[PDB]
C-alpha cells in the first residue's frame, strides 16, 4: 500500500539508480520502473557484525564513508560544470566591464 | 592523410584577446559567433510563428475550457500555480482540522 | 613483432568478453550475487527452426 | 551478509529476484529456517500478526537450472502447480529450489540411484512434503511405473552417455502430450572424443527422433564450461 | 531564454497561449505550516539528491558520447554505401553491354 | 457467426453475414460516420451529384483535346466547384474525376466549416451548437447541419448575438461589453 | 485527332499511350489485365476461341 | 568604430572598403563620423560585440 | 401507425413495424425487448431472417436489413420500393416485392 | 430530455470486432553467440568432419566424376562423414528418372543420413536452418544462393566442386 511505498519510496530509487553509486561497478542496462508487487527482505547469514546492520539501503551507504566522498566530490565538480557560464559568470563580465 | 606529411598537418593555435582591451572579455572567434547567431536565429524563427498566429487568431473561437481558464487584467494568462488538481481555498473544516 | 601480437590478442580476449560470455574458471569464493544485474525481460538463447 | 534487498517476481512462475546492489536469483523456502545446502536466506516480513515467510537464495555456480534460468531461457515448463520428474536427483541441491518453484500444490518426484544420496533426499523429503524420493535406476521406469503418473515437466541432469535413450524412456511412460522435457547436456561426459556442438547436434538429433521436439537451447557459459540446456516439448503425434 | 511579447502573447489563439505563473509574494498559511525534519533526514535528503544528479549527469554523459558514437560510424558507413552503390551501377551497365 | 471450424470455412467461403459486396465496403457509413451526417440519405444524395460530374467531365474529356467547346465547359465546371468549395484547386481536369468525392461535398458543410474555422472543438460539438441554434451566416440563423458553406459564404459564420458562447469567449478575455447585449 | 469524338477516341489514346509506353516500361508492369473471376476469365476465353 | 584611423580625411580616403571582425562578421566602412575624429560608421552582416576587432587587410 | 406484426419461426420472438416509423424486436414471453428503433420515415413491413438476430425491414423506399440490437448492417441499394418482405428459412432467400412490379430473391448468406 | 446531434447507429467497421480484419485485439531474444566460435574462426570443429551435402553438389560431382568420400577426403586431407538429410534426398527423387544415377550414388552406405523434421522438402532453408543452429558443420553446396547465405554467416565452411576435385571456402586448417 502507499503507506509503505511511502516508507520505503528511497532505497527504490537506490536501486533504479544503482549505476551512480560505485564508480567501479557498472551495471547491464535495465530500467526498472518499481513493480506493482514487491517485498522488503533482509539477508539471514547462517552460522558485517550486529553494530552494523541498519534497516536500510539508505543507511548503509550513508554509513559508509569514502563514499560519501566521492559523491561530495562528483556533485561540486557536476555543480561546477552546470554553474559554469550562466549568470554569475554573466555579471562578473558585466561588473569587469563597469569596473573601469 | 595519404600524401600529407605531419609536419605539413600541424596546429595552428588561437590567439587571444588584447591585453588593453581585456575587459570586454574573450575575444570571440569564429565559432562563438556562429554560436551567437544560430540562437538568435532560432529564437527569432519561434517568434515569427508566434506573430503569424496572433495575426490568425480568428476571434470566434471557442474551446470548452475557458470556462475554467481565465484571463486577468492586462489581458495575459492566469495560470494557477499550485497544481490544478488541489482547490486553492480550503474550505471552512479543512482549515479547522489542520488547524 | 612479437610483442605486437601478445597485445592485439589481450585486446581480443577482452573484446570476446562483449559477445559471448567467457567461462571464466568457475565460482571464486562464496556466492556474493550476480554483480551485474538480472534481466527478467531479455532470453539469450537459441530457438529451433 | 546482512543488507536489505527487494523481492520481485521473475518472468517464471515460481522463481523471484532479489535487488540489492548486486541481484540473486531467489525462489520461496517450503521449509523455512533452514537451508539444505548453506545457501543464503532472505526473510521477509509478510503481513493477525505479520508473518516472517522467508526466501532461499538459487547458486548458478551449484545449480544448472538456475544457470539455466539466469542465462535466460524462454520457458521452462516448471510452474507453481506442476508435476515434476526429476531423474538424477543427485542429493538435494536443485530439487529443493524445482520443490519451491513448484510449490505446495505440486508434486516433484526426485529419481536418484545412489543409497547415500537417497539418505540425504529422504531426509530433506520429511521437511519438503512434496518431494517424492524414488531410489532406483532411471534406466528402468518399469520398476517405479507403480510409484509415480502422468508428470507435467521432466527435468533430466542424469550424467550418462545414454542420456537421451533414459529420457525417451520416462517420457514415454509418464509425460503427457505436449508436456515439457528439460535436459541438462554435458558433452564431456557424454563422449570426450568429439567437439561440443557435435555431441550437442547428436543429442538434439535423438531427442527429435524420439519425438521430443526441441524448442531452444542455451550454453550457459559463464558458470559451466560445455555444458548445455535443451528444452522441449513432447509432441507425441507429428513433430511436424 | 526566449522572452515573447505582452503584445504577442495577450493576442495568441487559445491553444498556443503561454502558462506562465507569477511568483508567491505573500507568505501564504500552508508554507507557513508544511513542516521539514532535520538533522539526519536532512542528510538523507541531501544524499538522494547527490545519487540523482550524479546518475542524471552520468547518464547524459553517454547519451552524448554514444550520438558521437554513431555520427562518425553514420558517415563512414555513408561513404562505404555510396561505394557499393558505384559499383552496383557500374556492375549494371556491365551486365547490358554484356546483354 | 460461431467462429466456422476448418471444413466449415472450407466448405462455406461466401458466406458473410456483414459485409456484403453491395456495401461497397461501408463508405457510406464510413464518411458519415467521419463528418457526423445525420441522416442516412445525405451521402447518397451527395453521390448522385459526385456522379453527375464525373458523368459530365467523362462525357467532356470525350471531345477533341482542342475544341473550344471542351476547354470551355470544363474550365465552368472547374471554377464552379471551386467556388463551390467541392474542389481544393482549379490545376488540373483530372481533378475533375480524381478529386470530386462526397467526403469533399461534406467537408463543405457548416459543421464541418466551424470545425475548420475553430467556432467548435469537434464535429459533433459544432452539430450540437446549431441544432441549439447558436450559429447564423449573415444576418440569419441557420438550424440544420446540412447546410452548404460555399468559398464567400464562410467569412460570414458568426455566432448569434446574445449567444452564451459568445457571451464566455468574450468574458474569457474579459472584453464583455455588457452594452450591446454580450 | 481534333475529329475523334468519344469510344474511339479514348481507345486510340490508350492504344497510343500503351504502344509508346512499352518500349522502356517492364513488361510485367505495363499490360496489367483487369481482375477478372477464374470461372469467368476461362469462360471468356473459351467462347472467345470459339 | 574607434580608431583604426587619426582624421576624417584618412577615412574619406579609406570610404566604402570592406572590413570584417576576427569573428568572420564582414562589414563595411560606410561614412566617416564628424565630431570625433578618427571614428567611422560601418555596417556589418549582424550585430558585432563590443569584444571584436575590425580589420582592414591591405597590401 | 398500424403495426404490423412478424413473429419468428418459432414462437420465441416478435417484430412490430408501425407505419410512421416504429420497429420494434422483442421477446414476447419474456419482457425482454431487443431492438426499439424509430426509423423517421414510414416503414411498411418487416421479417426475420434466420434468427431473432437479424431483420429487414421494408422502409421508405430502401429495404434495411438491421442485426439483434437494431445497428444498421445492410441498406440494398435494389429493393427498390419493397412492401412485401418474406423469407425462404431453407434456402437463405429473402423475397421482396411491392411497387415497382418486381420481384426479388436476395440471397442472405453471401449476399 | 432528448440528446443532441443524433445519429443513426451502424456497424462501425472500423472497430467492430464481428468482422474478419478486426479479429486481432515482453520477452525479447537475441540469440547468444555459439561458443564454439572465436571472432570468426570456429576454433571447436576439428576431425572427423560432418559434411551437409546438398542435390547440385551431387550432381556437380557426377558431372565431374569426384567420388563423394574420396573427393572429401582428399580436399580436407581428413576424415569426414557426408550427410543426406531428407529433404535433400527428397529433391533427389523429385528430381526425376533423368537423375537415377544421382539417386543411386546417393543411397550409398558411407553416406550417412540426418532425418529432418519438417513440412515440405526445401533443402536450403533446412541446411541453412541446421547449420546456424549448431555451427559444427561443413556445408558442401554449389548454389549461388547457398554459398551466398553461407559464408555470410560466420564459423561455417564451406566446401563446393570447382574445377576437377573439391574446394573449400572457410576452413583455415587445409594443409
Ligand atoms: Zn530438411
Amino acid at each position: 500500500d502507499d503507506n509503505m511505498r511511502r516508507e520505503v519510496q528511497r532505497d527504490l530509487l537506490l536501486i533504479k539508480h544503482r549505476a551512480a553509486l560505485d564508480p567501479k561497478r557498472h551495471y547491464k542496462k535495465q530500467r526498472w520502473e518499481v513493480p506493482e508487487r514487491f517485498a522488503i527482505g533482509t539477508i539471514i547469514e547462517d552460522k558485517m557484525n550486529r553494530k552494523e546492520r541498519k534497516s536500510t539501503i539508505l543507511e548503509t551507504l550513508m554509513g559508509d564513508e569514502a563514499s560519501n566522498k566521492y559523491f561530495k566530490r562528483k556533485y561540486n565538480e557536476i555543480q561546477e560544470k552546470s554553474t559554469s557560464g550562466r549568470k554569475a559568470h554573466y555579471k562578473k563580465m558585466k561588473e569587469m566591464r563597469k569596473k573601469r | 592523410a595519404k600524401l600529407v606529411h605531419d609536419v605539413q598537418k600541424k596546429q595552428h593555435r588561437e590567439r587571444s584577446q588584447l591585453t588593453s582591451r581585456s575587459r570586454y572579455g574573450f575575444l570571440e572567434k569564429h565559432k562563438d559567433y556562429v554560436k551567437r547567431a544560430q540562437d538568435f536565429h532560432r529564437k527569432q524563427s519561434t517568434l515569427k510563428v508566434l506573430r503569424e498566429k496572433a495575426k490568425e487568431r480568428n476571434p470566434d473561437e471557442y474551446y470548452h475550457a475557458m470556462h475554467s481558464r481565465k484571463t486577468d487584467a492586462k489581458g495575459l494568462l492566469i495560470s494557477s500555480r499550485h497544481g490544478d488538481e488541489e482547490d486553492e481555498s480550503l474550505s471552512m473544516d479543512q482549515v479547522k482540522l489542520l488547524k | 613483432s612479437r610483442v605486437k601480437k601478445r597485445k592485439k590478442y589481450q585486446k581480443a580476449q577482452k573484446k570476446l568478453k562483449s559477445v559471448r560470455a567467457v567461462y571464466s574458471g568457475g565460482q571464486s569464493g562464496v556466492y556474493e550475487g550476480e554483480k551485474t544485474g538480472i534481466k527478467k525481460g531479455l532470453t539469450r538463447s537459441v530457438k529451433f527452426k | 551478509g546482512g543488507a536489505k534487498v527487494v523481492i520481485e517476481p521473475h518472468r517464471h512462475a515460481g522463481v523471484y529476484i532479489a535487488r540489492g546492489k548486486e541481484d540473486l536469483l531467489v525462489t520461496k523456502n517450503m521449509a523455512p529456517g533452514e537451508s539444505v545446502y548453506g545457501e543464503k536466506r532472505i526473510s521477509v516480513e509478510e503481513p493477525v500478526p505479520p508473518t516472517k515467510v522467508e526466501y532461499r537464495v538459487w547458486n548458478p555456480f551449484r545449480s544448472k537450472l538456475a544457470a539455466g534460468i539466469m542465462g535466460g531461457l524462454d520457458e521452462l515448463f516448471i510452474a507453481p502447480g506442476k508435476k515434476v520428474l526429476y531423474l538424477g536427483a543427485a542429493s538435494g541441491t536443485s530439487v529443493s529450489h524445482v520443490s519451491d518453484v513448484v510449490g505446495p500444490e505440486g508434486v516433484v518426484y526426485a529419481v536418484e540411484f545412489s543409497h547415500r544420496p537417497g539418505r540425504e533426499l529422504i531426509s530433506m523429503a520429511k521437511k519438503r512434503p512434496n518431494i517424492i524420493p524414488i531410489i532406483e535406476d532411471a534406466r528402468h521406469p518399469q520398476k517405479y511405473r507403480m510409484l509415480i503418473g502422468m508428470v507435467d515437466c521432466v527435468f533430466a541432469d542424469v550424467a550418462q552417455p545414454d542420456q537421451a535413450r533414459i529420457i525417451a524412456l520416462n517420457s514415454h511412460m509418464f509425460l503427457k502430450d505436449q508436456g515439457g522435457v528439460v535436459i541438462s547436456i554435458k558433452a564431456n561426459c557424454i563422449d570426450s572424443t568429439v567437439d561440443a556442438e557435435t555431441v550437442f547436434a547428436r543429442e538434439v538429433q535423438k531427442l527429435r527422433e524420439e519425438r521430443i521436439k526441441p524448442l531452444e537451447q542455451l550454453t550457459l557459459e559463464p558458470y559451466e564450461r560445455d555444458h548445455c540446456i535443451v528444452v522441449g516439448r513432447y509432441m507425441r503425434s507429428g513433430l511436424k | 531564454g526566449l522572452k515573447v511579447p505582452k503584445a504577442v502573447q495577450k493576442e495568441l489563439p487559445f491553444k498556443s497561449q503561454i502558462h506562465q505563473m507569477k511568483p508567491q509574494k505573500k507568505k501564504t498559511y500552508m508554507a507557513k505550516r508544511a513542516v521539514v525534519l532535520g538533522g539526519d533526514e536532512k542528510k538523507a535528503r541531501s544524499f538522494i539528491q547527490k545519487v540523482l544528479t550524479i546518475s542524471k549527469a552520468k547518464d547524459s554523459k553517454r547519451k552524448e558520447q554514444k550520438a558521437s558514437q554513431r555520427k562518425e560510424r553514420l558517415k563512414k558507413l555513408a561513404k562505404m554505401e555510396e561505394e557499393k552503390s558505384q559499383r552496383d551501377k557500374e556492375k549494371k551497365k556491365e551486365y547490358f553491354a554484356q546483354n | 457467426v460461431r467462429k466456422l471450424k476448418h471444413h466449415e470455412q472450407k466448405l462455406l467461403k461466401k458466406v458473410d453475414f456483414l459485409e456484403w459486396k453491395q456495401d461497397q465496403g461501408h463508405r457510406d457509413t464510413q464518411v458519415m460516420r467521419t463528418y457526423h451526417i445525420q441522416n442516412r440519405e445525405d451521402y447518397h444524395k451527395y453521390n448522385r451529384i459526385c456522379g453527375d460530374i464525373r458523368r459530365l467531365a467523362n462525357k467532356l474529356s470525350l471531345l477533341p483535346p482542342t475544341d473550344p467547346f471542351r476547354r470551355k465547359h470544363e474550365q465552368l465546371l472547374l471554377d464552379k466547384l471551386y467556388a463551390m468549395g467541392v474542389l481544393t484547386t482549379k490545376s488540373k481536369i483530372s481533378d475533375l474525376e480524381n478529386k470530386v468525392t462526397v467526403s469533399a461535398i461534406c467537408r463543405r458543410r457548416l459543421p464541418v466549416i466551424m470545425h475548420r474555422l475553430k467556432m467548435a472543438e469537434t464535429i459533433q460539438d459544432a452539430v450540437k451548437f446549431i441544432e441549439q441554434g447558436h450559429v447564423r451566416v449573415g444576418p440569419n440563423l441557420i438550424n440544420d447541419p446540412a447546410y452548404l458553406v460555399t468559398r464567400n459564404m464562410e467569412d460570414y459564420v458568426t455566432w448569434v448575438d446574445n449567444s452564451k458562447i459568445k457571451k464566455t469567449l468574450l468574458r474569457y478575455r474579459n472584453q464583455i461589453d455588457d452594452f450591446d447585449f454580450s | 485527332d481534333d475529329q475523334v469524338i468519344g469510344k474511339a477516341r479514348s481507345r486510340t489514346l490508350e492504344m497510343r499511350l500503351n504502344r509508346l509506353s512499352r518500349v522502356n516500361g517492364h513488361q510485367d508492369k505495363i499490360n496489367k489485365l483487369e481482375k477478372v473471376p477464374m470461372h469467368i476469365r476461362r469462360g471468356m476465353i473459351d467462347k472467345h476461341v470459339k | 568604430i574607434k580608431d583604426m584611423f587619426s582624421s576624417a580625411m584618412e577615412v574619406a580616403r579609406f570610404e566604402g572598403a570592406q572590413i570584417k571582425t576576427v569573428s568572420g562578421i564582414r562589414g563595411e566602412i560606410k561614412r566617416a563620423l564628424s565630431k570625433p575624429e578618427g571614428h567611422y560608421r560601418a555596417a556589418f552582416e549582424d550585430k558585432i560585440l563590443m569584444s571584436d576587432i575590425v580589420i582592414l587587410r591591405s597590401w | 401507425g398500424p403495426y404490423h406484426i412478424k413473429y419468428a419461426k418459432n414462437g420465441t420472438h416478435l417484430l412490430i413495424t408501425g407505419r410512421k416509423g416504429h420497429v420494434a424486436s422483442m421477446d414476447w414471453r419474456k419482457g425482454q425487448l431487443r431492438a426499439e428503433l424509430f426509423l423517421n420515415e414510414t416503414c411498411h413491413s418487416a421479417t426475420y431472417l434466420q434468427n431473432e438476430q437479424y431483420f429487414a425491414v421494408a422502409q421508405k423506399k430502401y429495404t434495411f436489413i438491421y442485426d439483434h440490437e437494431g445497428t444498421e448492417l445492410h441498406r440494398l441499394k435494389q429493393h427498390i420500393e419493397a412492401r412485401h418482405l418474406d423469407f425462404l428459412p431453407y434456402h437463405y432467400l429473402l423475397v421482396t416485392a411491392g411497387e415497382t412490379g418486381w420481384l426479388k430473391y436476395h440471397d442472405v448468406s453471401t449476399g | 430530455t432528448r440528446k443532441f446531434g443524433l445519429v443513426k447507429r451502424t456497424l462501425n467497421t472500423k472497430k467492430d470486432q464481428r468482422l474478419k480484419k478486426n479479429q486481432e485485439n515482453l520477452t525479447r531474444n537475441i540469440p547468444q553467440v555459439s561458443s564454439a566460435l572465436f571472432f570468426q574462426y570456429n576454433q571447436a570443429i576439428k576431425p572427423p568432419y560432418q559434411v551437409l551435402i546438398d542435390t547440385n553438389f551431387i550432381n556437380f560431382s557426377i558431372q565431374k566424376k569426384v567420388d563423394i568420400v574420396r573427393g572429401m577426403m582428399d580436399c580436407l586431407l581428413a576424415k569426414c562423414n557426408p550427410l543426406i538429410t531428407d529433404c535433400v534426398m527428397a529433391e533427389l527423387e523429385k528430381l526425376g528418372p533423368k537423375y537415377r544415377i544421382a539417386l543411386k550414388l546417393a543411397r550409398d552406405p558411407r553416406i550417412k543420413r540426418l532425418s529432418c523434421s519438417h513440412k515440405g522438402t526445401y533443402a536450403d532453408d533446412c541446411l541453412v536452418h541446421r547449420v546456424l543452429q549448431h555451427k559444427c558443420y561443413i556445408v558442401a553446396t554449389n548454389d549461388a544462393g547457398l554459398k551466398q547465405r553461407i559464408r555470410k554467416i560466420p564459423g561455417i565452411p564451406l566446401m563446393s566442386v570447382g574445377g576437377h576435385a573439391y574446394v573449400i571456402e572457410k576452413l583455415p586448417d587445409v594443409f
